RNA sequence: UUAAUAGGGACGGUCGGGGGCAUCAGUAUUCAAUUGUCAGAGGUGAAAUUCUUGGAUUUAUUGAAGACUAACUACUGCGAAAGCAUUUGCCAAGGACGUUUUCAUUAAUCAAGAACGAAACUAUGCCGACUAGGGAUCGGGUGGUGUUUUUUUAAUGACCCACUCGGCACCUUACGAGAGGAGUAUGGUCGCAAGGCUGAAACUUAAAGGAA
């Protein structure tokens, strides 16, 4: 029985951070039987199964928890990841829009202002979300993680999220009434040609005079 | 932007998530939240009319302390911003005056204390 | 030991165990978690998984496979690129069958380009 | 400062506070002459012919080591261009961003930068028109 | 007459995800062809709709079509702006830098005119003719030094430090005439509005309902 590993790079800047909590990480591990290695000089975190391993699926989660913390994850959140029920998710919105300001502008919208729409996103959805450069990193229940989706993808579509979080609340208090659980819910959410050369110039009053 | 629910659980997400699905309605919420979820939505709603010396009023504290509590919040939020700077994380737009608002702050209460911004520089 | 490949396919809304050839040409055994549930909604869930792990580690023992080599995958293409609940379930089970886990690997279909409209 | 552009550089000579030739400099005045002659018989423009002396021969500056410039040299020994150096050459990538736009029709960019290579031809035309260096019926093209 | 730390042109090694025409790759999507197996597969919060024992979904091999250029991707580069990210070749063009090369004021701002060209939804920064800076970064140049590198085949860089020109920005600085909101009341005007069970009125009138 050969022993799976998995090695994620990590940045410098995260070498503080990661040194510090990775007597932790060895724990968290080491409750799964999987050795942990961090290596300071290449910068690479690396995680593999040993002989004691008798789950073989936890190695994945293994994977994923030493990517969410080159991500800059926290550890008390990234660790979380182990739990069966949690997963991760890397949405992608660069290639939505072609105009940088549009961009911006738009992915500005997921925060709001203050945070408040984030949080309000993460508090319905319970889930941790991180809004990076090109990219949104998620992590949570995996209904969480498709609701996060369908906000993330339809923001840079020129829907406000705020209609999704208006739609969430709503559709969390459905859930809880039976009666309705087999009606649709439709009704109670929210609704010539080019030419080459170019013409001359004006000739300027100095010139007629010449 | 009418719909009061709505805005109302939006701004108040931080202290709800600090203090705690999500009991937002006002009949769920208790505990410290529903005291702060009170006196947050009365200030809102006294800053229109109430003039602003009187409304808001920074709960005094000797001198000593104070410049330690704010060079120590400042503290935080230069590294909370500085991760993400250098990260690729995306934050909320601030007023150049003001502080940012980090989790600490709707945690520790620090705002009653320090207060938003240092009075005297934005007179200046 | 006789070897296996098994594929399985996590979406999040159903999940797939599919026991193959090393060519992977020929299939052995392929059990989805909808025949083993009775509702549409809990296709997805890891007990559905669970079952359908179990149906396809009895048939593989009775055609002759001992071991399987794991080639998870998830919808891929423009859609999430994560396995479901599902994807874990079926590993766990596969090994609480005593058919020996060779090599776990991910082939997801990672588009180099992803067919989405700029504009 | 530049025209037609943003850039603000300055790259540049700095030509010596001194005004007399080198105390090295040990060759004739006169051989500098039909060196110049030799070279510009051969083809050579006067910017040129320049940098040929400058770099091999020691020659800093024309005028410093004879007295009279490049131009006046050669306008001497009936050496002279139709039409000023700057000029000439203006003209020439005018005609070669012209030669490429038959070829390539939907090369929008270099419509562009004909407008401003055909304005600067405009603005120096007339500048050696007002001078008489250049005839008052000379037209471009 | 100078040859402006005015401007124009020349020459040298370069830099660029600048432009145009070809050319190459890539996994993905759709479709098609074969092909193993068999009852469900996509989709929603549930469905409906759609595909499917003439084999859908899924597995393997192969082919075609359109679009695209992931990860590297950065508070970085190029372009007048809108914009530009696969390899290679061709065509012209451009910026800065270096120059003891050249013309000799040929310039600056410019109404007119000419060229290019579903969406928004929480933002914001005193301004300027204006001083001295700091860290980091991109392109060029000079010097120092010692590690990568290497040898009479050709080419000949990477890193550190100091200096300097020009950029994208960030953080500090000295200086300056830079000349209605929220409400309340209404013997007015114009509108909107109350009631009595329905049937049922010229009829104290049927069935059937409402209320209880
Ligand atoms: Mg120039
Ligand atoms: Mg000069
Ligand atoms: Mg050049
Ligand atoms: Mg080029
Ligand atoms: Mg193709
Ligand atoms: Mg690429
Ligand atoms: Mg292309
Ligand atoms: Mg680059
Ligand atoms: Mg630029
Ligand atoms: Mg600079």
């Amino acid at each position: 029985a050969e022993e799976s590993s998995f090695m994620t790079l990590f940045p410098k800047y995260r070498e503080s951070y990661l040194k510090t909590i990775w007597n932790d990480v060895t724990r968290a591990l080491d409750k799964h039987n999987i050795a942990c290695v961090l290596d300071l000089v290449e910068g690479s975190m690396t995680v593999k199964t040993t002989r004691k391993t008798y789950d073989p699926a936890i190695i994945l989660k293994a994977r994923d928890l030493i990517k969410l913390l080159a991500r800059s994850v926290p550890f008390p959140q990234a660790v979380k990841i182990l739990q069966d029920d949690m997963a991760c998710d890397v949405i992608k919105i660069g290639n939505f829009v072609t105009n940088k300001e549009r961009f911006v502008k738009r992915r500005q919208r997921l925060v709001g202002p203050n945070g408040n729409t984030l949080k309000a996103l993460e508090l319905l959805t319970k889930c941790y979300i991180l809004v990076q450069g090109n990219t949104v990193s998620a992590m949570g229940p995996f209904k969480g993680l498709k609701e996060v989706r369908r906000v993330v993808e339809d923001c840079m579509k020129n829907i406000h999220p705020i209609y999704h979080i208006k739609e969430l609340m709503i559709k969390r208090e459905l859930a809880k009434r039976p009666e309705l659980a087999n009606e649709d819910w439709s009704r109670f959410l929210p609704m010539k040609v080019y030419t080459p050369f170019p013409p001359a110039q004006l000739p300027r009053k100095v010139d007629l005079e010449i | 932007q009418n719909d009061l629910e709505l805005q109302q659980f939006l701004r108040e997400s931080h202290l709800l998530s600090a203090f705690n699905g999500i009991v937002y309605q006002d009949d769920q919420v208790i505990g410290k939240a529903r005291s702060r979820t009170l006196e947050m939505r009365l200030n809102r709603l006294s800053r229109v009319n109430g003039h602003q010396d009187k409304i808001n009023k920074l709960e005094k504290v000797p001198m000593h302390i104070r410049r330690g509590m704010i060079d120590k919040h400042v503290k935080r939020i230069k590294k909370y911003e500085q991760e993400a700077a250098e990260g690729g994380i995306v934050l909320s737009k601030v007023k150049k005056g003001q502080f940012r608002k980090i989790e600490s702050t709707y945690k520790k209460d620090i705002e009653r204390r320090i207060g938003g911004s240092i009075k005297a520089r934005d007179k200046e | 030991q006789v070897f296996g490949v098994a594929r399985i396919y996590a979406s999040f809304n159903d999940t797939f165990v599919h026991v193959t050839d090393l060519s992977g040409k020929e299939t052995i055994a392929r059990v989805t978690g909808g025949m083993k549930v009775k509702a549409d909604r809990d296709e997805s869930s890891p007990y559905a998984a669970m079952l359908a792990a179990q149906d396809v580690a009895a048939k593989c023992k009775e055609v002759g496979i001992t071991a399987v080599h794991v080639k998870i995958r998830a919808t891929g293409g423009t859609r999430t690129k994560t396995p479901g609940p599902g994807g874990q379930a079926a590993l766990r089970a596969l090994a609480r069958s005593g058919l020996r886990i060779g090599r776990i690997e991910d082939v997801t279909p990672v588009p180099s380009d992803s067919t989405r409209k700029k504009g | 400062g530049r025209m037609h552009s943003a850039g603000k550089g300055i790259s540049s000579s700095a030509i010596p506070y001194s005004r007399n030739a080198p105390a090295w400099f040990k060759l004739s005045s006169e051989s500098v002459i039909e060196q110049i002659v030799k070279y510009a018989r051969k083809g050579l423009t006067p910017s040129q012919i320049g940098v040929l002396l400058r770099d091999a021969h020691g020659v800093t500056q024309a005028r410093v080591i004879t007295g009279n410039k490049i131009m006046r040299i050669l306008k001497s020994n009936g050496l002279a261009p139709e039409i000023p150096e700057d000029l000439y050459y203006l003209i020439k990538k005018a005609v070669s961003v012209r030669k490429h736009l038959e070829r390539n029709r939907k090369d929008k960019d270099a419509k562009f930068r004909l407008i401003l290579i055909e304005s600067r031809i405009h603005r120096l035309a007339r500048y050696y028109r007002t001078v008489a260096v250049l005839p008052p019926n000379w037209k471009y093209e």
